[PDB]
């Protein structure tokens, strides 16, 4: 059982620069190391086979180097489409083992979140519903913080957050935040505020749903 | 191209065949010697109507597609032309697949008859 | 050319047996070696096993005692059997060829004693205008959410589902010109819901 350790685990690159990814083996594996790319919503994609051999179609900016116990995948002039996880695999001994991965993130110009707040649906309100949704879309860098304040007063107990990885169109991130309440609670208060703190803004980005108004 | 003992040995160690799935380099040098006499363009026709191609005489009914063996299983998913090159790349990748089966290097008759049970390191001793 | 499709349960009960099927179209299964690989939640890939031309089957020592890879030439398919499954065997399973250039789409398998739950679908409406769709309270994963049967896809953001004890909640956004249906499907409960604005 060969152990493969990959390093670094996450790297952020400005498009146009070169990167090198390292895969170390616990025992000599000759040239029997393969490199794969996995993006979002996609099965692993073989990029390099037997550790320097090219694959038809794969950009020549991908290079494989190494033999023995230390190997490397180089991406010269990294482009926007090279975001993803990168895995190394050995085939010299059974069981065939993998590495832990290297996530590549593409650096981009800052983008402000497009915030949209949605009231609880009447269909939801018919049950113990009362769940206000906030969509923060198409923003970079990843650093974001969202606070829900219902009538001016913060609440963080009923909040559920989810976020997407870099998008295949603009290399940005997106987020959903859901404040789940009970219909009683929702009807008793009136204002609902979604606050965001990003690098693109100097004071919080607020989007509010006023039941009264 | 015709290879030398030490030349083939070195190339096969650069192609990571030393201890691939447990088989030392000597095994591959021995097999190649008694299968093609280190000839990269060796071809042998069989009863099937198939052809053996390359340094390791890889069959076209099972491992490669030539367009001349119908019903080939093309287990190495390669054209047989690539096994007739002066570059041993394709022959090596295909032999790695052949040996990754449970039969191992018992898919090469030469190996079974002339290398199994012998000091195959003798085929690399002398080479540096 | 070969096209690969994994098929099997999305929820398996602990201590029971996992069964998967890799259907192969385009070329016979006698034209390659075929393998099974899984990716655990931590993005950790494990090569589970492969079958060769002679019928030799190679199994990961870690799972050797519980794994069986079988073939059916009659149907052009091969199968995976993992016995004594536990909650740590929850993962995405991929069938692929030994060359590693042809992969399947992946099949998510959750190993849990939790019970299947259909999803509740709610609409979300108030330059460009943004609409949404909340798929709340379901098990197991996954669900598929598209907009107008996938025609509206460039401006769609479906968010990965977050677990709440026993149920999953998911959101999906769609951005449309000023100038619309949300289609949600849960295979494990065979529910298909369409909701408009």
């Amino acid at each position: 059982d060969i152990v493969l350790t990959q390093s670094p685990a996450t790297l952020s690159v400005t498009p146009g620069n070169s990167v090198s990814l390292s895969c170390r083996a616990s025992q000599s594996i000759g040239n029997n190391l393969h490199w794969y790319q996995q993006k979002s919503h996609e099965s692993p994609r073989l990029l390099i086979k037997y550790a320097s051999q090219s694959i038809s179609g794969i950009p020549s900016r991908f290079r494989g180097r190494g033999r023995g116990t230390r190997f490397r995948l180089s991406i010269n002039s990294v482009e926007t489409e090279d975001f993803g996880m990168y895995f190394c695999q050995q085939s010299n001994s059974w069981p065939y083992t993998f590495g832990g991965g290297t996530k590549l993130e593409i650096k981009r110009a800052d983008a402000a979140p497009t915030v949209s707040i949605f009231p609880p649906s009447s269909e939801q309100l018919t049950s113990g519903g009362a769940s206000v949704v906030c969509f923060l879309n198409n923003f970079y860098p990843k650093d974001i913080n969202v606070k829900w304040k219902i009538d001016g007063s913060e609440r963080q107990n009923g909040v559920l957050n989810s976020w997407t990885d870099q998008d295949s169109k603009d290399s940005t991130y997106s987020m959903s935040s859901t404040l789940t309440l009970t219909k009683d609670e929702y009807e008793r208060h009136n204002s609902y505020t979604c606050e965001a703190t990003h690098k693109t803004s100097t004071s919080p980005i607020v989007k509010s749903f006023n039941r009264n108004e | 191209k015709v290879f030398g003992r030490c030349e083939l040995a070195a190339a096969m160690k650069r192609h990571g065949l030393d201890n691939y799935r447990g088989y030392s380099l000597g095994n591959w040098v021995c097999a190649a010697k008694f299968e093609s006499n280190f000839n990269t363009q060796a071809t042998n026709r069989n009863t099937d109507g198939s052809t053996d191609y390359g340094i390791l005489q890889i069959n076209s009914r099972w491992w490669c597609n030539d367009g001349r063996t119908p019903g080939s299983r093309n287990l190495c998913n390669i054209p047989c032309s690539a096994l007739l090159s002066s570059d041993i790349t394709a022959s090596v990748n295909c032999a790695k697949k052949i040996v990754s089966d449970g039969n191992g290097m018992n898919a090469w008759v030469a190996w079974r008859n002339r290398c199994k049970g012998t000091d195959v390191q003798a085929w690399i001793r002398g080479c540096r | 050319d070969v096209q690969l499709q994994e098929s099997g349960p999305s929820l398996v009960k602990p201590s029971q047996t996992l069964s998967l099927t890799c259907s192969v179209t385009g070329d016979s299964i006698t034209s390659d070696y075929w393998s099974w690989i899984r990716k655990f939640p931590g993005n950790r890939l494990e090569y589970m096993g492969y079958v060769s031309y002679s019928g030799s089957t190679y199994y990961n020592p870690s799972l050797k005692s519980r794994i069986s890879i079988t073939r059916d030439t009659s149907k052009n398919q091969y199968y995976l059997d993992l016995n004594s499954v536990t909650t740590e065997d929850t993962a995405t399973y991929y069938c692929a060829n030994w060359d590693g250039d042809y992969w399947g789409q992946g099949t998510l398998v959750t190993v849990s004693a939790a019970k299947t739950t259909p999803p509740s679908v709610y609409p979300l409406a108030p330059s460009m205008v943004t609409l949404g769709c909340l798929v709340k309270g379901y098990f197991p994963e996954p669900v598929t959410v598209t907009w107008n049967s996938g025609s509206l896809s460039s401006g769609v953001h479906t968010f990965p589902a977050v677990l709440q004890s026993d149920l999953y909640t998911l959101s999906s956004s769609v951005t449309v010109p000023s100038s619309v249906t949300c289609n949600v499907a849960h295979p494990a409960s065979s529910t298909k819901v369409d909701k408009k604005i």
